[PDB]
């Protein structure tokens, strides 16, 4: 398979393509103020400094907040209008691909300010899922098949 | 290797055997095993506090011994370590490197021998 | 804390059932997205 | 073992893996400010260099 | 201030290092 004890070939062509999309989304909403106790009004004004969390063995010294629904983070995203001095220290929110964090590295969903509204803290020392990359992997069998 | 200790030595050449450190984070170091002249020993130059780095090299490399060979000009040389970031009344962001690597145990160095 | 996935080919150019090349033979995706707000 | 005089040769692959890991870890805590001795309160504070 | 120091060939010094070689090969 490795020596040069092969046939003059020069007619290689894409054969095939087996892809592994990305589907559904998640979000981290990653600021530096602690979401879920009290901002107060515009006239007396709170800052609730950022507890953070340690995620793959790295500690944020923000808080990183999940959500797996568009809506939930856009029904935040508006809340936090009110709020221009909380909303003064949001980092980012980041767009990533879905199934890569793990449930038991979640808070439940604590209120957030009040609130009507839940926001899920992402922290528990834990890991991401080291996923096994399958729609795209091909066992022997399938490989000489395909 | 797999080699015969007692009659192969001639056999510990580039295109046999060969030797490559990684960290998994892209600092390597290729090694040509012709140039050990029996033992591939690893030693390190660590300095430490006021500057960070870790550089590990090959003793007596491409040395016809016992003077020391490239010394440190053919070493694997590691220097982006973790600082942690923290909160007061700013919010001084912490630096990742190997953190991710540990946690999966492969902070470290490694030897892959071919 | 770092948003990054690399996927690598398990065993690549290794005599199993030693790892390969590992992450060091990788496709690494890092340019995910981050949306803009507005605040006055 | 240095000469090109060997057999026609193709077929390398990672043999054998040894690591010498980082199991477990220190950390080096630098402040300009000399942590053990007085810093005062609020109202009165001190700075020692 | 604490206006920072910049590191070079010191900690080679401290190996008996710093200095200019020559390999004869």
């Amino acid at each position: 398979r490795s020596n040069n004890d092969v046939l003059a070939t020069s007619t290689m062509r894409v054969h095939a393509i087996k892809s592994e999309l990305f589907t559904q989304l998640e979000y981290i909403l990653t600021i530096g103020a602690n979401l879920r106790k009290s901002f107060g009004t515009a006239e007396k004004p709170k800052f609730p400094s950022s507890s953070g969390s340690t995620h793959d063995g790295i500690y944020n010294p923000y808080d990183m907040y999940w959500f797996n629904d568009y809506e939930s983070l856009k029904e935040v995203m508006d809340y936090l209008t009110g709020y221009p001095w909380i909303q003064q220290s949001i980092k980012n929110v980041t767009i990533i691909p879905s199934g890569f964090i793990k449930q038991e590295s979640l808070n439940d969903h604590e209120p957030v300010n009040g609130g009507d509204l839940s926001v899920r803290k992402l922290g528990k020392q834990g890991v991401s899922n080291q996923k096994d990359f399958n729609a795209i992997s091909l066992d022997y069998q399938s490989l000489m098949f395909t | 290797l797999g080699l015969n200790p007692i009659n192969d030595k001639h056999l510990l050449r580039p295109n046999i055997v060969t030797a490559e450190l990684t960290d998994y984070a892209g600092n390597r170091l290729p090694i040509d095993l012709s140039l050990i002249e029996t033992n591939l020993e690893f030693d390190s130059f660590v300095t430490m506090g006021a500057k960070n780095e870790i550089k590990v090299y090959v003793k007596n490399y491409n040395a016809r011994g016992n003077n020391v060979g490239q010394y440190i000009d053919n070493a694997l040389t590691i220097n982006n370590f973790d600082t942690i970031g923290f909160s007061v009344d700013a919010i001084t962001e912490g630096h990742v490197g190997y953190a991710p690597l540990f946690k999966q145990d492969k902070f470290g160095v490694h030897l892959r021998l071919g």
